[PDB]
RNA sequence: GGGGGCCUGACUGCGAGGCCUGCAAGCCGAGCAGGGGCGAAAGCCGGGCCUAGUGAACCGGUGGUCCCGUGUGGAAGGGC
RNA sequence: CCGGUGAAAUUGAACUGGCCGUGAAGAUGCGGCCUACCCGUGGCAGGACGAAAAGACCCCGUGGAGCUUUACUGCAGCCU
RNA sequence: GGCGGUAGGGGAGCGUUCCCGAUGCCGAUGAAGGCCGACCCGCGAGGGCGGCUGGAGGUAAGGGAAGUGCGAAUGCCGGC
RNA sequence: UGAGGGCGCGAGCGAUAACGUCCGCGUCCGAGCGCGGGAACAACCGAGACCGCCAGCUAAGGCCCCCAAGUCUGGGCUAA
RNA sequence: AAAAGCUAACCGAGCCCGGAGAUAGCUGGUUCUCCCCGAAAUGACUUUAGGGUCAGCCUCAGGCGCUGACUGGGGCCUGU
RNA sequence: CUGUUGGGAAGCAGCGCCAGAGAGGGUGAAAGCCCCGUAGGCGAAAGGUGGGGGGAUAGGUGAGGGUACCCGAGUACCCCGUGGUUCGUGGAGCCAUGGGGGAAUCUGGGCGGACCACCGCCUAAGGCUAAGUACUCCGGGUGACCGAUAGCGCACCAGUACCGUGAGGGAAAGGUGAAAAGAACCCCGGGAGGGGAGUGAAAUAGAGCCUGAAACCGUGGGCUUACAAGCAGUCACGGCCCCGCAAGGGGUUGUGGCGUGCCUAUUGAAGCAUGAGCCGGCGACUCACGGUCGUGGGCGAGCUUAAGCCGUUGAGGCGG
RNA sequence: GGGGAACCUGGGGAACUGAAACAUCUCAGUACCCAGAGGAGAGGAAAGAGAAAUCGACUCCCUGAGUAGCGGCGAGCGAA
RNA sequence: AGAUGGUAAGGGCCCACGGUGGAUGCCUCGGCACCCGAGCCGAUGAAGGACGUGGCUACCUGCGAUAAGCCAGGGGGAGCC
């Protein structure tokens, strides 16, 4: 293809809205008409009316914070073995991040659904009702400790 | 990339002048006056192009009425016979044969006094 | 996008890898005869790639031939020019990109 | 720039896993001088809503 | 509706399906388990013949709770 | 009246009659009817709801500002 | 079969300024702009054509970026 | 968008006044101040206007003149 | 020497520069063309009544396909 | 280089040349090769710089055992007010402290979010320290930045004229021609201003001298108007003058038909509700970041970078 | 010793505004006043961080991160 | 009896020709921003300014009682005040 004639496809050009005209868009600039319109209508999300919002809900969802804030206990993240059959061997968190899971959430636990290739998976924990689902396969050593 | 007005705003005011030709005083040289009286025209011309028939629709009848009453009968009594004769011809204009040879129309009259009396 | 355009000249044949040069040194005259003995008669435009800063000189003043280092194969200039030329010194990085 | 979440809504609401929004039920720490023991049950359980949840969704969004 | 007896179902854990209705609410409710009251049993009991007699949310007191509790162990505060 | 010099507010545009009705209902401007050669000049002020400073009047604004107080909170100062 | 239409919604287009298209092309045998016209294309906003003036820049087809299209705001500048 | 308005009707207020108001049904103006009758007359009557034509059928309403259409036929009525 | 008078021609708080493009639920303006559809002035809440959130009524795109308005027949509810 | 239009050639045609230089600007119009210059290369007696190299100097260079010496004072620490850290007294630490109480020398002293025990980090109350970082009066390069109402207020004798005592406010205004070659001279006339001749390619480029619109003023010509009631127009016919070929077309209007200016707010207009004397220009939904929906393209259990690092200078690649 | 367009450190330090009123809060230690340091300024060699019997002076960009947290827990504020 | 032109003081409509006025189009010793560089000056008197200075000089510019300027070195080579 030469330099010109490489136009776009279709359904993609901008032609944005130009509401300063005389029969295209209206002489009130689109979504305006009544009044109280030049700056803003406050935030139509959490507010407006001036009644009581809908913040009238109760926030029991506790442990809403202290002072030093969060605390460093490790995030246990699980992983469904459905695609653990994509590979095989002494699979370790070391590469499970390289595959496309965990992502330094760290502390890998295995669980899930499906046939498991008797592939000996080393991790930090295993779901019981899946561990016998592994017991009919191979071997599963545990993490270091805590 | 600035894009001043320039050509655009003038040429338009020249077109309104172009249609405001012969309009009294400021109504043809002052722009936003010429804009106005053009609004009424296109409206005045609209309605009247709907009206020009009713004008002639009326005129024809009087001439017709002028003719029938020169035989001795009214327009109301004239038309019925023609209609009784079932003659979807008479375009109320084409009944202008009162100075376009009359016997052609004078003997349309007697073909009316038939089917009614 | 780098690949697509290269085959576009291959798909039309408008391609050439080179390696031999009567103009391995600096002279615009020491090139246009090379083009004569290769097939570029000033009819249509050309992009050129080489890792030698001498040949560039030998054509940096060529209106229908724009310089290009082996790296920034800008798809602009590729599609810009109506024909393409490149070298192995390119066809190892273009390969190390994809190949 | 960089929209600020609404911690006054985080502490109150939890975003589901089908996009729905669910809050604890209202009316359980004031009116309880003995009224319907029935009521102290369908108010200790979470409930979902309708239109206004999208008014809430947009108050979160990075979370 | 007027009397007498025995009782505490003015229970707990749920709760299908629905009236009204913009939201929040408000309102009725069969069915099951734990345990109990009455009645010989069928059965009834999740307040009063009903429709009014009430207050989102924020903040804080009191009693329990396998909870969280900052390097760790108690503690302080928080959470249900 | 003649010679010389020569502004202003106002102004959408005008070829600007009266009367009796209509009409958000005070019509040169709509309907009907009557009157009226074109154009000035001197003057009078009934109309053009006349020019408004955004009426000197009343009301509104979760406006302003001055003043008052055993309205609220703070401060100087004063006692302690 | 439908096509009156305000707020409002969707779709489609015309014009201006600039960039790729360009070391390209049109331009002294006259460009942009300004006076015309009863010619032609388009329903359109617009694009071409003949004449006059002017005297040096202007840029197609397809893409891109906008300080982008005026009839009013007792809008502002200037002129009358 | 959340000020509506008119008319017919069923109520309340009002004086079985208000071209006054608050409701319900429906209609129309607003958005149909675009056409025809109502002299004039936004919502009373007819009738939804995409454009053109010097073509025909009609509704309301009208047929002596402005004003298009019977001084139409028969039968009564009234002398203001 | 007291009117709230005067403080550089308008003093219930001087003038200038700045915060500064303060704020304004208020007024007014909001610019080119053509096609299709096409409303609302209702209800609830609101220091709420010119404003604002939700439902209602509108437009567009996708997934549904006789259900939809209206009528006829059968049943039921109604207490002017 | 020549030839040919052209007042003028860089244009057009032919024949060539350079190229590490074909980026630009100027020359009577559009030049790679007429001019300055660009590619590339050389360069200062003097001042400065120094950030790269080198010399010198400042400074610095061992361990084991014992000793019972010293390790930064109203300081540490505690309380009463307080500020900073996201900490609005909150469970409220830590850092600094205005007031008050007031230590110790490694058998010591602070900290790890009240407090205590252990465990771990630190050794305060003396000071100094380049680099990496912000800015643009200045210089350079660059621009999908403007082009005389724009761009800062000033392209120009502008922070001027002008206003105000004063701080302070603060404009308007560019364009002959390539060359002044700028009108000798004659005539009207007091001059100004004009006629002619002349220069000039052009004076219809005349010194507010490129283009010259619109409002506004006037002269000439075609149509009309002194029995007529008017948002000033529309429709029809005739009439007058003009263009044109049949036929048709332009401009005007006498008569007849109808005809309640525009915008805005209003339920509501023709309106006695807002606004505009007119004209011409400036003037009003863009941008940044995050996010919901839609769509176009890339990959697809994956998808993707940010700061930054190498390189021509309108090239990209790494960077997980 | 004074000047220097902005940049930098310290001493003081608002209110409009937001909260659709408004006092805690925000705007913000911003704008403004003062003193001073130069081509940069400030900071700068742990009585540090923070959980590993680990990092190692200080500044600067990215991410962490609108996380943890702060809040008439309301607007909204905002680390390491 | 009747019918009918017929004059324009002036106006309106239009075409032509100009006057003011300056938009639009073209040009730019001007500014706007980005990146780099560079970054202080003064008691040896600074930044800024007053007055003067020329053969004649009104303003600008430069300069300073030696005054549109002095001295030495370096660049350059036909004009200059
Ligand atoms: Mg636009
Ligand atoms: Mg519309
Ligand atoms: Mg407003
Ligand atoms: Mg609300
Ligand atoms: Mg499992
Ligand atoms: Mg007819
Ligand atoms: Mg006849
Ligand atoms: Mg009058
Ligand atoms: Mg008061
Ligand atoms: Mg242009
Ligand atoms: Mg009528
Ligand atoms: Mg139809
Ligand atoms: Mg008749
Ligand atoms: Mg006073
Ligand atoms: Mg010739
Ligand atoms: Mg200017
Ligand atoms: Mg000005
Ligand atoms: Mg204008
Ligand atoms: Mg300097």
């Amino acid at each position: 293809d030469l330099r010109p004639n490489p136009g776009a496809n279709k359904r993609r050009k901008r032609v944005g809205r130009g509401p300063g005209s005389g029969h295209g868009k209206t002489a009130t600039r689109g979504h305006k008409g009544q009044k109280s319109r030049s700056g803003g209508l406050k935030d139509p999300r959490r507010f407006e009316g001036g009644r009581s919002t809908t913040l009238m809900r109760l926030p029991k969802r506790g442990m809403q914070g202290q002072v030093p804030g969060e605390i460093k206990r490790p995030r246990y993240q699980g992983v469904n073995l459905k695609d653990l059959a994509r590979f095989e061997g002494e699979v370790t968190p070391e590469l499970l991040v390289r595959a496309g899971l965990l992502k330094k959430g760290y502390r890998l636990k295995i669980l899930g659904e499906g046939e498991a290739k008797p592939l000996k998976v080393v991790a930090h924990a295993f779901s019981k009702s899946a561990l016998e689902k592994l017991k009919a396969a191979g071997g599963e050593p545990v993490l270091l400790e805590a | 990339p600035r894009a001043k007005t320039g050509v655009v705003r003038r040429r338009k005011h020249k077109k309104i002048l172009k249609l405001a030709k012969g309009y009294w005083g400021l109504r043809s040289k002052s722009f936003r006056k010429a804009r106005e009286t053009l609004f009424a025209a296109g409206n005045y011309a609209y309605a009247h192009r709907k009206r020009r028939k009713r004008d002639f629709r009326r005129l024809w009848i009087v001439r017709i009425n002028a003719a029938c009453r020169q035989h001795g009968l009214n327009y109301s009594t004239f038309i019925h016979g023609l209609k009784k004769a079932g003659i979807e011809v008479d375009r109320k204009n084409l009944a202008d044969l009162a100075v376009r040879e009359p016997q052609v129309f004078a003997e349309l009259v007697e073909r009316a006094k038939a089917a009614q009396g | 996008g780098l690949a697509m355009a290269v085959a576009d000249r291959a798909r039309e044949g408008k391609l050439l890898l080179v390696e031999a040069f009567a103009g391995v040194n600096g002279k615009t005259k020491e090139f246009l005869a090379w083009a004569k003995e290769a097939g570029l008669d000033g009819s249509e435009s050309v992009l050129l790639v080489t890792g030698n800063e001498l040949v560039r000189r030998a054509a940096r003043n060529l209106p229908w031939v724009v310089t290009l280092a082996p790296e920034g194969l800008n798809v602009y200039d590729i599609v810009r020019t109506e024909r393409l030329v490149m070298d192995l010194d390119a066809w190892e990085v273009f390969q190390n990109r994809i190949g | 720039p960089k929209m600020k979440t609404h911690k006054g809504a985080k502490k109150r609401v939890k975003i589901t896993a089908s996009g729905k929004v669910v809050a604890m039920k209202t009316g359980k720490r004031h009116l309880n001088w003995q009224k319907s023991g029935k009521e102290i049950r369908q108010k200790g359980r979470k409930f979902v809503l309708a239109k206004p949840e999208a008014e809430r969704i947009k108050l979160l969004l990075p979370y």
